[PDB]
């Protein structure tokens, strides 16, 4: 979710 | 005194177009007339894709353009890590399994850092979080190092707008996005040029300023990717020259030549032919077909969108065939044609290069014919210059063909050919009894009883075999280099  | 080919970008896989914009450009280098390469889209690796083609000098992005990156390279690496722990006291924790860190000020979690390398040298993007751990802005890094664009998020990590920066961190072009079909359509864009503001409505208004800001008087430009370039020439005026490449059949069925409708990605140009000096096509079958369906309203020219430049026919049997795995080129009959032929030829092999959705299929008809030492789908292959020297013939049994790049190396290494009489490509590179045969289409009798003949005449396969290097050699460098010289001259002369 932090990172794409 | 410019000539542009404008497709859109390079990948790492170069597509067809890709190559034959790169192939064309490496012609008029040779000939001496100034050429680049015209890309259209934004994407922060086009530096790294273009680097084993062209260089910083051989090409144009436009999102380069306007943020001052034209020409520029890579910079020194910049040791992100040290900066973020050493200068600003940030706490660093990466992530395992990945090139990854979350960034944190003490307890506060702040950023989100990919790295593309294992070495973390090439930062790739950085997220930013507000209080609440909801991701506001993705900061998305230039291969050469530069902070490229950041993008602005809403709601569930939805684009609402982008910014993107020149090297030095100054705003230089703005986008705003709204969600259609589940994805951001651009609604506006702001671009700062000219210590000026400009303002359009989408990507095609833009390229068409692009193009405007290229062109002096003079230049000649190429629309080879109509898709996206033919509605930006269509938004150009007509008093600058540009050539429609088609790089593909141009209608849905090849079928209705005087009736079907031109395929999706060539209707924007076909409807406003005028605009345009010419249609390049690769075959003279093509220019001919499409000569009569535009009733002759500009020139058609065909030029071929490659050329021909190691041990060769070093000769068990060996058939080959370089081909997609594709519905198209109805390789199930090159098996049923092995099946047949291996009971009066028990040492031939057929070997067939590429990749894609039938491969399953393939393996299995191969399993149930027995042929496991036969047929061999051997996959994508980086080069096939050695695959080649042994070949005995090549085989197409397509339904419908484009010039083919491949054919015309095989034909240079004096491989002859038996293809079905399909468009286009075969026709072109390939005279019946002077470097192989052509064959009705579907006709797998015909195909059986050509594929024997030769195999049992070797004598006809060295007349076919010095045929392929015959014909190979009209396709030469210096051939193609006249052609376009020639073509060049003449467009310009008339648009005087
Ligand atoms: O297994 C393969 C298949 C194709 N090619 C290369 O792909 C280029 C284009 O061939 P073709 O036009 O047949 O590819 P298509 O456009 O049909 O995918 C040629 O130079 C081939 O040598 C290759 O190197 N290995």
């Amino acid at each position: 979710s932090d990172s794409d | 005194s410019m000539n542009y080919f404008v497709g859109n970008s390079l990948g790492v896989n170069l597509t067809g177009i890709e190559k034959a914009i790169i192939n064309r450009l490496n012609l008029f280098k040779e000939m001496g007339r100034p050429a680049q390469c015209v890309f259209l889209s934004w994407n922060r690796y086009l530096y790294r894709n273009a680097q084993n083609y062209i260089t910083s000098s051989d090409y144009i992005n436009m999102y380069d353009f306007f943020q001052e990156a034209t020409y520029l390279e890579r910079n020194e690496p910049f040791d992100w890590l040290s900066y973020w722990t050493d200068e600003c006291h940030y706490t660093l924790k990466h992530v395992e399994n990945s090139h990854d860190f979350r960034i944190y000020d003490q307890e506060r979690f702040l950023m989100y850092a990919h790295f593309q390398d294992p070495k973390y040298r090439i930062l790739d993007y950085v997220n930013h979080f507000d209080s609440q751990r909801r991701k506001v802005k993705r900061d998305f890094y230039d291969v050469r190092g530069f902070l490229s664009c950041s993008r602005i998020l809403v709601d569930k990590q939805q684009t609402l707008c982008e910014f993107f920066y020149n090297p030095e961190g100054d705003t230089k072009l703005e986008k705003y996005f709204s969600y259609k079909d589940g994805k951001p359509e651009v609604q506006k864009i702001i671009v700062y040029y000219a210590n000026k503001q400009y303002f359009f409505n989408n990507e095609t208004e833009l390229g068409a300023f692009f193009i405007k800001q290229l062109y002096q008087h003079g230049d000649l430009f190429f629309s080879d990717r109509n898709v996206y370039t033919a509605p930006i020439f269509n938004l150009t005026p007509e008093s600058i020259p540009v050539v429609a490449v088609l790089h593909s059949t141009h209608i849905k069925n090849i079928d209705a030549l005087d009736s079907s409708p031109f395929k999706n990605v060539y209707k924007a140009m076909f409807e406003n032919l005028s605009r345009y000096r010419a249609i390049i096509v690769s075959t003279e079958q093509q220019k001919l077909d499409v000569e009569k369906r535009i009733n002759h309203t500009i020139p058609v020219v065909n030029i071929p969108v490659g050329y021909s430049e190691t041990p060769v026919q070093t000769l068990s049997v060996k058939l080959i065939s370089v081909a997609r795995y594709s519905p198209e080129k109805q390789l199930h009959q090159q098996i049923e044609l092995i099946k047949r032929l291996v009971s009066y030829v028990p040492k031939i092999e057929l070997h067939m290069y590429g990749f894609g959705s039938e491969s399953k299929k393939l393996n299995e008809l191969i399993q149930k014919y027995g042929l496991e030492n036969h047929v061999y789908l051997r996959g994508f292959l980086s080069n096939l210059d050695q695959e080649y020297s042994d070949a005995y013939l090549s085989l197409i049994t397509s339904n419908m063909e484009g010039f083919s790049l491949a054919l015309l190396e095989s034909l240079a290494h004096g491989v002859p050919v038996i293809s079905y009489d399909i468009k286009y490509g075969p026709n072109e590179l390939i005279t019946s009894d002077f470097n192989g045969y052509l064959i009705t289409k579907n006709d797998e009798d015909a195909l059986f009883d050509k594929v024997k003949y030769v195999i049992d005449h070797p004598e006809v396969q060295q007349r076919l075999s010095k045929g392929s290097l015959a014909k190979a050699q009209q396709y030469s460098k210096a051939s193609l280099i006249k052609q376009w010289d020639q073509f060049v001259r003449l467009i310009l002369e008339h648009h005087h």
